[PDB]
């Protein structure tokens, strides 16, 4: 998806490129240093600031913390969240499900290990049983979650709403549950005051006013399996 | 629940003399929909110029008596009134699905130093379920 | 058919109309009660009109 989007912005503007990976599965969490005692980043704003990187082409997730140190864009992608399980009550109707405020050993509800999910889970400080409850089953990767909840060791997993579609579009047996909240989007991830913003910015909006979305989603997103 | 149009890529908004009964819909005038619409089918301007109106009341009456077969609007304006409408008769159209889908933001001149502030109070209000709240306030998705 | 409410979580109660006929008795404190509820003035506009005089009216 964002590799053509790249392309087409490479058709549009005036740039070349280099493609390159970040080294671990993780966005970025702001944690202490063991030394000197001074909070840092990782992941791919711990690779950005450090000048290694020039632009995260990602769907980062757009939150108040981020926003304080980088410029953002507008965003791409606008989706909410869902939970991820396997088909008496199978479903979950989300977080208002009494026997996930108040947890066991048997609903296994986790998210991925440093992610934006749980930094935004941390601010909620009305639900942090659920943040001592997923700190147990921490996954490196979204992969892992969908090995381990095909292979009937998990139960729930708080993930994003089309890319759980799009599973859901490849393996029948993945169900998304009712209730959608934190309607939120995702941009790409930006450096701060810099002549790549504003020509950037009005090639997003070309690209929203047409129907280079809509191909965008005949390339991956609207296809079925 | 069945869906006659799927989108603004539909067969019906091609040409209505493909059917043999000429179906009309139409926009707000002096609206930012004309402007996509003439930015991005000039023919559907032309086909939408016999097909004028004024009041979004009033095209809300022309849908329910029958005096307008589609109308094209926002999405959350309509999902509101539909919300509260009597008996939900009229029926939406996805989520936005073969549509723009954009957002809305708040417009400040260029150069306010106010941006920062308002950008930090928006990702404050978003950041912790009270926009959540407030759009439960004011919005009932009900049928 | 929906013969109950449950209350006034109902959403057809939040914007009524000429079918839902619900009111209070005129000068009484319950409307006090709402009056002070700041999220409920479309209800406080409503009952204006079909106040009775005592409950045995009602």
């Amino acid at each position: 998806f964002c590799i053509d989007l790249l392309i087409k912005l490479a058709r549009t503007m005036n740039f070349t490129y280099e493609v390159h990976l970040v080294a671990d599965g993780k966005f970025g969490t702001q944690e202490r240093v063991n030394n000197s005692n001074k909070k840092e980043w990782n992941g791919m704003m711990g690779e950005l600031l450090s000048g290694q990187a020039d632009m995260i082409v990602a769907p980062l997730t757009i939150n108040n913390e981020r926003a304080q140190y980088i410029e953002f864009s507008k965003p791409f992608k606008y989706q909410g969240l869902t939970i991820l399980v396997k088909k008496p009550e199978e479903r979950i109707t989300g977080i208002n499900d009494p026997r996930l405020r108040n947890p066991s050993d048997k609903f296994i509800y986790a998210t991925v290990k440093q992610s934006s999910v749980d930094i935004y889970f941390r601010r909620q400080v009305e639900l942090s049983t659920m943040y001592r409850h997923m700190e147990k089953h921490n996954y490196e990767s979204a992969a892992e979650a969908i090995q381990a909840v095909r292979d009937n060791k998990l139960h729930a997993f708080i993930w994003d709403s089309a890319v759980l579609e799009f599973e859901a579009s490849q393996k029948c047996d993945l169900v998304t549950t009712g209730e959608l909240f934190f309607r939120s989007g995702f941009g790409i991830g930006m450096r701060k005051d810099s002549p790549w913003k504003q020509n950037v910015s009005l090639s997003i909006l070309k690209s929203h006013e047409n129907g280079f979305m809509e191909d965008l989603d005949k390339t991956w997103v609207r296809y079925q399996e | 629940f069945v869906d006659q149009v799927t989108g603004l890529s539909d067969k019906k908004f091609q040409r209505p003399h493909d059917y043999s009964p000429p179906f009309r819909f139409g926009t707000v005038p002096n609206g930012s929909t004309e402007r996509n619409i003439r930015n991005n089918y000039p023919y559907m301007h032309q086909y939408m110029t016999r097909f004028n109106q004024r009041g979004v009341e009033d095209a809300l009456v022309s849908l329910k008596t029958g005096k307008l077969d589609a109308f094209i609007y926002d999405a959350a304006v309509l999902n509101y009134k539909a919300g509260r409408d009597e008996g939900c008769k009229l029926v939406t159209i996805g989520s936005g699905y073969i549509f723009a889908t954009t957002g809305y933001g708040i417009a400040l001149q260029k150069g306010s130093p106010w941006k920062r502030q308002i950008d930090l109070a928006l990702l404050q209000f978003v950041g912790d379920g009270e926009m959540e709240e407030l759009e439960t306030l004011w919005l009932t998705g009900i049928c």
